[PDB]
RNA sequence: AGAGUGUAGCUUAAAAGCACCCAACUUACACUUAGGAGAUUCAAUUGACGCUCUGA
């Protein structure tokens, strides 16, 4: 039967900022805070915080805080880098920079001429390239960019069929281990979408039903 | 008694085992024995996902043989978490290596290293 | 799930007691460690 | 060398006696462990969401190579293959920022 | 049986192994469910029904 | 160059076979090591000999093995068999024949 | 559109028995101890809310 020769490519991005605890968390954050402070035993700190000043009340009865209050000096110096470069964006959809403590997946609008539907980014591939190729022809046929890609294995993931001539559409996997993302004001429409712009986007059950093996987290 | 029709009811070392190249034969295509390495300067955050990796491949039933460390480097001290795996499949190698990578709490540095 | 195995501590009762220290290795990849006299900001060349 | 760290550090042996004071008033019991309880019915469902991708991920991809099978069976065989470059694989865990500005590059290293 | 998981300080003695159960009112009540059905064991065992009504 | 060896046989094995009467004492089988495990109203000795207890007869069933927990060469063994498995041994047991006395009248006070 | 249907994850279970969660001992696992939550999808055998696919 004839099925037109089109895989695909789900990206994921691995966030490398990690995502801020859940106060629900915090108060077990808090609790184990403490938990670790009591049970410990004669720490060298407090061993030349405590016992040096009743010696110094001892002489007074005939320093650490120089230490305490010049190292408190060194975290308000370093700036510390937001976990918030999002909402300063906030429609960047275009950056990879769009959102940091979530997953992304590529997503690339086109057109077809009978249809008009937001895509995956595709590849129409040769029956000898093999399949595991075909995903990294895909990196390397119209973005053009110099992502650092690595993969997983020659499983699929979910084969889904929009038949007009049939068809089977293989979903793929990718990690960006890094990215050179040149001309990131590319002509399309590369949507960085974490989880939930899924049914913003791509509404049917051949492009809603991808998420079952988008990694939620 | 061997004339019985009970002989062997009590046989039981044949329910024991009583006592490495990669496993693709022709089509069983399996992983060679792993090791998840695990790094940071913590005792606790170098103990604590590995912890888990261990308690995961239990729920997901995959041989794990151990669970060692390595010596630490004077550079402050290095804890190296190694986690030895046997038993992969196909279809399992990638979803082992996804939520695997996708856990790791802070800085922590992976690894499929192996054998020799 | 990035936020389940780092809410611990440390284990060992021949354990001191250890500062929630910052520590950046080479280009501000700023994370918490363990550790004494807490000098709260760090870096490596 | 069969050398490690799980020794008992040597230095720990003789003045240990910082607080004895450890005692915990009543009601402060209660939301200790009324916490604990509210964590462990945290991490249950912290699991059971794990756990179920861990079936909902994996059922489409055997699926998928039954979708393999019967329209293409020279090529459920490489489904099954294995890739060799994972050998030096690494991630590391992520971090707390973006990385940095461009500079100040130093310490003095001992 | 949810109400009494709702009271805060009935769970304050359970986790502190310290509740009770009053062994009269379990009494007029186990009569009234499986009191009975704990006699037919207690009248086969001591060999009632084998000899009175044989 | 091949020394010792002589030895005579030790005679042990099935003294009172399955339907046999036996009265209390009687030495059931001689055995060095334990093939058939001791049942209801018979006991071991220290040579593992099986000895009845009771006066009756003595009958060989297959059970089901379940150790002292104190006995760790052989509950190691029971940690280790798969989800499904049950561990069988022989015994030994004397179903008492007589009963252990009946009420008679002595007097008429 | 329809066919199958459905006790919390499974039950030739009738509100249960295992899995499962967490804390303490464990190198970790395991064991054990302390704890933790769970359900008959509705309405008179029965018809309409949920899932799975057969089709468009
Ligand atoms: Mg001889
Ligand atoms: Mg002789």
């Amino acid at each position: 039967s004839p099925w037109r020769l089109l895989g695909a490519l789900c990206l994921q991005r691995p966030p490398v900022v990690s995502k801020p605890l859940t106060p629900l968390q915090e108060e077990m954050a808090s609790l184990l805070q403490q938990i670790e402070i009591e049970r410990s035993l004669y720490s060298d700190h407090e061993l030349r915080a405590l016992d040096e000043n009743q010696r110094l009340a001892k002489k007074k009865a005939d320093l650490a805080q120089d230490l305490e209050d010049m190292w408190e000096q060194k975290f308000l110096q370093f700036k510390l880098g937001a976990r918030i470069t999002e909402a300063d964006e906030k429609n960047d959809r275009t950056s990879l920079n769009r959102k940091l403590d979530r997953n992304l997946v590529l997503l690339v609008r086109e057109k077809f001429g009978d249809q008009d539907v937001w895509i995956l980014p595709q590849a129409e591939w040769q029956p000898g390239e093999t399949l595991r190729g075909t995903a990294e022809r895909t990196l390397a046929t119209l973005s053009e960019n110099n992502m650092e890609a690595k993969f997983l294995g020659n499983a699929p993931c979910g084969h889904y069929t929009f038949k007009f001539l049939g068809a089977k559409v293989f979903f793929f996997k990718a990690l960006l281990l890094t990215g050179d993302f040149s001309q990131a004001g590319n002509k399309g429409h590369h949507v960085w979408v974490t989880k939930d712009e899924l049914g913003d986007y791509l509404k049917p059950k051949y492009l809603a039903q991808v998420r079952r093996f988008v990694s939620d987290l | 008694y061997k004339t019985k029709p009970t002989h062997g009811i009590g046989k039981y070392k044949h329910l024991i085992k009583a006592e490495v190249r990669a496993i693709n034969l022709g089509t069983d295509y399996e992983y060679g024995v792993l090791n998840i390495h695990l790094t940071a300067y913590d005792m606790t955050l170098a103990e604590s996902y590995a912890q888990y990796v261990h308690n995961l491949c239990n729920s997901l039933s995959i041989k794990v043989e151990e669970s060692y460390a390595m010596p630490t480097k004077t550079i402050l001290t290095t804890h190296e978490r190694v986690v030895q795996i046997s038993g992969l499949s196909a279809t399992f190698a990638e979803i082992f290596l996804e939520i695997i990578q996708s856990s790791l709490p802070e800085g922590v540095r992976l690894s499929v290293k192996e054998h020799t | 799930d990035s936020s389940r195995a780092s809410l611990t501590r440390v284990h060992r009762q021949a354990y001191a007691r250890l500062y929630p220290v910052l520590l950046v290795k080479q280009d501000g990849s700023t994370i918490h460690i363990r550790y004494r006299e807490p000098r709260r900001m760090l870096a490596m060349p | 060398i069969p050398i490690e760290d799980f020794i008992t550090p040597l230095k720990f042996l003789d003045k240990a006696r910082e607080r004895p004071q450890v005692e915990l008033t009543f009601e402060e019991t209660e939301r200790r462990a009324l916490l604990l309880k509210k964590w462990s019915l945290y991490k249950q469902q912290e699991r059971k969401m794990e756990r179920d991708t861990i079936r909902a991920m994996l059922e489409a991809q055997q699926e998928a190579l039954e979708e393999l099978q019967l329209e293409s069976p020279k090529l459920h065989a490489e489904a099954i293959k294995r890739d060799p470059n994972l050998f030096p694989f690494e991630k590391e865990g992520p971090h707390y920022t973006p990385p940095i500005p461009n500079y100040q590059p130093p310490e003095g290293r001992y | 049986i949810q109400e009494l998981r709702a009271n805060v300080e009935e769970e304050r003695a359970a986790r502190l192994r310290t509740a009770s159960v009053p062994l009269d009112a379990v009494r007029a009540e186990w009569e009234r469910t499986c009191g009975p059905y704990h006699k037919q064991r207690l009248a086969e065992y001591y060999g009632l029904y084998r000899d009175l009504f044989h | 160059k091949n020394l010792g060896g002589k030895s005579s046989g030790r005679r042990q094995g099935i003294k009172k076979m399955e339907g046999h009467y036996v009265h209390a004492g009687n030495i059931i089988a001689t055995q060095r090591h334990f093939r058939w495990h001791p049942g209801a109203h018979v006991g071991v000795g220290k040579n593992k000999c099986l000895y009845a207890l009771e006066e009756g007869i003595v009958r060989y069933t297959k059970e089901v093995y379940v150790p002292h927990p104190r006995n760790t060469e052989a509950v190691d063994l029971i940690t280790r068999l798969p989800k499904g498995a049950v561990l069988y041994k022989t015994f030994v047991h004397v179903v008492p024949a007589k009963p252990e006395g009946t009420f008679k009248l002595v007097a008429m006070l």
